[PDB]
């Protein structure tokens, strides 16, 4: 029955060890192996939606409010996160906030860089201020994007946004990307600066609040995405 | 329209009817839908006796070798066992091997019919390596034709020489799978075996 | 009765103008005509059947069947073969007849 | 036969129908324009689910006012809830909810509605809120829009629910910037919520009680 | 001679090891292997009958007593199983007979709940009742698909099924497949209720039988169908 | 042990059983070797999966004869054309970081 | 280099470990493998004969005496086997042979159901006898396709064939493949019956051998086949 035949293959460049890999996986490209078990496949069905997605960047892009403790508070007690604006900081060159910066937040941003490692995309970030209808204020918004140490009125160099409240809030600023090479490390590496600055007073009538304040909430997209992953992790958490 | 036992026609069965009406569920409008990818052979034939598992047997005194032939009852079977009647099939057979650091060989092959002295390797033959996979598939023939007994059992037996030997003990194991059976099956499903008189 | 069971339907189209639902006439009564229907059917039939059987030289006349009762796709024969020994098949037809000693010495 | 129940009876006589009976389906004449309803459409409407409370000794992150899983509308007293599924032990529908809270001019707090859908309402863990803030949610600024809407369709890992014991989905409201409270003005506004319910389903009949 | 050539192969993702499988077998998608032994193939034939058949569910489709001692009885003695309808449970809210519930059952079934575990599809059950043609009676039949813990006259509730005899018998009720999910466990998890339930008395003349009785015997199908193996088992049996 | 023994491995369903294991399947994994299996799913009731039972399941495995020294296993996972979609997401924001 | 590349095949359903086989051979299937020595091939000639042929049955076809000790005989003295054909057995209800039965028969017979254990098709027999030209007499030939113990004129009963001497011999006579299921085992189990029975005598004149015998030599064909091997064996020879 010689033929031949088949004689041979014999690469095998190998050292027939993963070959059935183990190692283990990377990436993908190793489907369903030594099949299987068996045999026939499923037909499931929804509902659910008709939700079936890839991404990922997707389910990011959703405005998640920072922490808890950011500042910190909530409770922790009252700051009532975002400070207050209250009045007696007048003296147009001012507010109170800080970044230091960063990427933690933590809301959900957290486990992503506590998976990948790498990125490129913004920050958009919003603010938003409950006050009663009748009182009204204008405020700015500073943004860094290096950063440096606090770091003064240059704060009226850099980037800007007014703020005026109000019918009715909330607001915005991005930020466009901004960093030498493409990625960027995910870890405790380099992010701006934020504060909020008062410049005119937000006033009160004879009936009103007379304490109004903030919440501020970011989250990345839409131009955004990620490169590779990691072990990292925050154990685990 | 409701039936009557020791009536007409045969052992068929029906559509059962498509009452109630509707109603929603509620008698009827059963409609198949099926889940999986579809093989659905899951309640088909063939597939299932397709799979493998079966007896864990055989274990092996050293001294000396020879045999002894086994008789391959091919139920058992015991444990996928639940399902059958019937009687045929061309058979599958795994064979494992578990001893001596890779010292030694087994060799073995089947099998027919009472007894010889003898040279076995000419009935066949299947040197299968230390610590290595299970791996046979049989054919059939006389095997008188005739299919088999059904509940012999099971019509038979399974021929092992572990060859030299390396001074320690010696372990093997025996897996059957019997593939496409044609079977049909035949006079089924007769033989009740709802013994469940375990 | 034939009619009349039409009759319980009717009616219950008689409510099936409202589609609710769907109805058919709560309940399901979109039947209560029956299998044609409750007449008779099979059973007593009878005669209800009467049968008559008949093998060489002897009848069987039985009043009150049941079911012919076949198992499976029986298709039965008529080797084989295969072969079950060649010789086909014999007499009487063909066995009773052949050669045969019949004599003696002297 | 008759919906879940055949009747086979061997002895016929006779439908025996009085006269001409032509049985209709109003009417009309009119008899009390309502039509029809439910259950079909009695079972599903608005409803009132809800309760009074606030003030200040809550911070952000306490919690407010939870609103039950589908038992809600069978133990409320009223509706479809009651009857019939008091009797069959099957449901699947899914959920309109309409939210309402009304303040008095010149104050600002924010209200929080979510719809957490099962998930083993573990303990949450601590810093999970947003978190609590991915689902399909509402957040109501109650300086301006007085009411909220919002439409649920259910998921819950079954293709059925228990009637009363396995649920599905719970409505919390959670506070946000707990309220402002000018000097001076009514210390409550309370809160309601008011649900509907659409095309409705109750299947696999059991007895009464159970 | 080199090409070349030959090289390569070299993938193997492996570890030559099953590869031959051992493992074992899943899903068969592994035929005669390492052959053979050698080499045409057989050529049988009938009869038998022309009856080469997958299903499975065709052998279920079979109508089949439950067990022995369900009641119990058969003997045990007598009962001589289906109870009795015999005069003095009149009260036309009553009768006898129970669940609890099962899927045992063991007319075969058993056998398929000890192999299998998973399925959808109903129980198709039958009573006979048996008793000369004089007498004659009405008795109907409760099913409850959940099911609880006895549980009375909710039986008129539920599903129904009249039953007349008459001439001549038997009956049938069906049930349609009722629960959540899609298959169902095979095992002790669930199944429903059932009782039979005098309304009207079988009556008796002065000549004639005087006690009349049932058997019953469920089968599954048509719709049915069964989805992968377990060992179980029963031991072995 | 140096390629002396096997391993047996295979899952899962359900609750428990007695019982003969080979039924269900078998994976004979040699002394030694490498990783590899792909399971597809079924009762494994459909209706999805509880999400954080967890995780709804069961590994079965028996290291069939014995070479009296010790022994070891090891057990990774990847899931391949995850339907997942991913239905309702991504609320469980699991956000704990309350490591 | 990598392509990919090559990555992969890693069936392997093994275990490299025959896959070479040892196992050893079955059915051939396995030509010339891990090839080979090389290279080229024979290019061999006749004579010989242009007598390339499979089968063996061709080679089985051949008429061939039963044994030596068959009766026995040969020498063993004389008889000088067939037993003899000699006056004073008239009674024309008798003479003397026997079977039981079998196959054995060593005319390589014995080696085919030493080597192959299975088969179908008939045992074509032949009687031959001697005896010079002046005398005659006729003689049948009895056997039974089962068979029994002895067991008289039911030869009477059972195949015939009648025989003259006469000018000039031979004879035969042929059984067609009777039993059940279609292979046959081709040790121990089971073969017919076989006697020649005098029925008038064979005569002679004063000048005459005055004494006249027989020789019987069978063979299998042309229907014949063989089915599956087996190492057997009778040591070795």
């Amino acid at each position: 029955t010689k033929y031949k035949w088949t004689r041979t293959k014999v690469d095998i460049a190998e050292g027939p060890g993963t070959m059935n890999m183990a190692n283990v996986l990377s990436t993908t490209g190793a489907q369903s192996v030594a099949l299987v078990g068996e045999r026939a496949f499923y037909d499931p069905r929804t509902a659910g939606s008709k939700s079936r997605f890839d991404d990922m960047i997707k389910i990011a892009q959703l405005f998640s409010v920072m922490s808890d403790n950011t500042t910190p508070s909530s409770s922790s007690g009252i700051d009532k996160y975002g400070y207050f604006d209250w009045a007696a900081t007048v003296a147009p060159q001012n507010m109170v906030h800080r970044n230091v910066v960063t990427l933690d937040q933590f809301p959900n941003l957290n486990l992503f860089m506590n998976t990948y490692s790498y990125f490129r995309g913004s920050l958009i970030i919003r603010l938003s201020i409950y006050a009663s209808t009748f009182n009204r204020g204008r405020l700015r918004m500073g943004f860094f994007p290096n950063c440096t140490h606090d770091t003064q009125l240059e704060l009226d160099n850099a980037i800007y946004t007014i703020c005026d409240i109000g019918s009715d809030n909330s607001f915005e600023l991005t930020i466009p990307y901004s960093f030498s090479t493409w990625m960027r490390k995910t870890h405790g590496h380099q992010l701006g600066l934020f504060q909020v600055e008062v410049l005119n007073r937000l006033t009160y009538n004879s009936s009103s609040p007379n304490k109004v304040h903030c919440i501020v909430q970011g989250r990345l997209g839409d131009d955004a995405k990620f490169f590779c992953p990691t072990g990292s992790l925050v154990s685990f958490q | 329209q409701s039936i009557s036992p020791n009536e007409l026609g045969l052992t068929s069965a029906q559509d059962d009817g498509p009452l109630g009406n509707e109603k929603p569920n509620y008698f009827l409008n059963f409609r198949t839908m099926n889940v999986d990818i579809f093989t659905v052979s899951h309640t088909k034939v063939d597939n299932i006796f397709g799979r493998a598992w079966y007896v864990a047997s055989h274990d092996f005194n050293n001294g000396d070798t020879w045999r002894q032939k086994l008789t391959f009852p091919k139920e058992g079977h015991g444990m996928l066992s639940q399902f059958f009647a019937y009687f045929t099939g061309e058979i599958n057979i795994h064979i494992l091997y578990m001893a001596e650091q890779g010292f030694l060989r087994v060799a073995h092959t089947y099998d027919t019919e009472d007894n010889r002295k003898t040279f076995l390797s000419s009935n066949g033959v299947i040197t299968i390596p230390a610590g290595e996979q299970m791996t046979l598939s049989v054919p059939f023939y006389s095997n008188k034709p005739l299919r088999t007994v059904r509940h012999d059992s099971a019509l038979g037996f399974l021929m092992c020489r572990p060859m030299m030997h390396g001074t320690t003990r010696t372990t093997a194991e025996v897996y059957i799978s019997l593939r496409c059976p044609n079977f049909f099956f035949p006079v089924p499903a007769p033989k009740p075996t709802g013994s469940r008189a375990a | 009765l034939s009619n009349v069971e039409t009759e319980a339907n009717n009616i219950i189209s008689g409510n099936e103008v409202g589609g609710e639902i769907i109805t058919k006439v709560a309940d399901d009564a979109s039947n209560l005509l029956g299998p044609n229907s409750f007449a008779t059917t099979a059973q007593p039939e009878n005669k209800d059947v009467v049968q008559a059987t008949t093998t060489v030289n002897t009848t069987n006349l039985t009043q009150h069947p049941s079911a012919p009762t076949i198992p499976f796709t029986p298709d039965f024969r008529n080797v084989d073969n295969f072969h079950s020994m060649a010789y086909d098949i014999t007499t009487g037809d063909k066995n009773p007849s052949k050669l045969i000693r019949l004599d003696t010495a002297s | 036969t008759t919906v879940n129940t055949t009747n086979l009876t061997q002895h016929p006589s006779a439908p025996t129908i009085p006269f001409t009976p032509d049985f209709r389906n109003v009417d009309n004449f009119h008899s009390m324009a309502y039509d029809i309803t439910t259950g079909d459409k009695n079972p599903s409407k608005l409803i009132r689910l809800d309760t009074a409370s606030w003030q200040t000794s809550y911070s952000r992150q306490y919690k407010i006012t939870t609103v039950e899983l589908p038992k809600s509308f069978w133990d409320d007293t009223r509706k479809p809830a009651y009857g019939q599924a008091k009797y069959f032990a099957a449901v699947r529908c899914g959920f309109h909810f309409q939210v309402q809270v009304n303040v008095n001019q010149g104050t600002a707090g924010s209200a929080l509605v979510v719809y957490e859908p099962k998930p083993v309402i573990d303990s949450r863990q601590y810093l999970e809120f947003g978190s609590l803030t991915n689902l399909p949610h509402v957040l109501m600024n109650l300086a301006e829009t007085t009411q909220a809407d919002l439409c649920i369709p259910y998921v819950a890992d079954t293709n059925y629910v228990k009637t009363d014991s396995s649920d599905l989905g719970q409505l919390r409201v959670y506070v946000w910037t707990p309220l402002s409270v000018p000097t001076g003005a009514s210390n409550e506004v309370d809160v309601t919520v008011m649900g509907s319910l659409l095309q409705l389903d109750f299947q696999n009949p059991r007895p009464y009680g159970e």
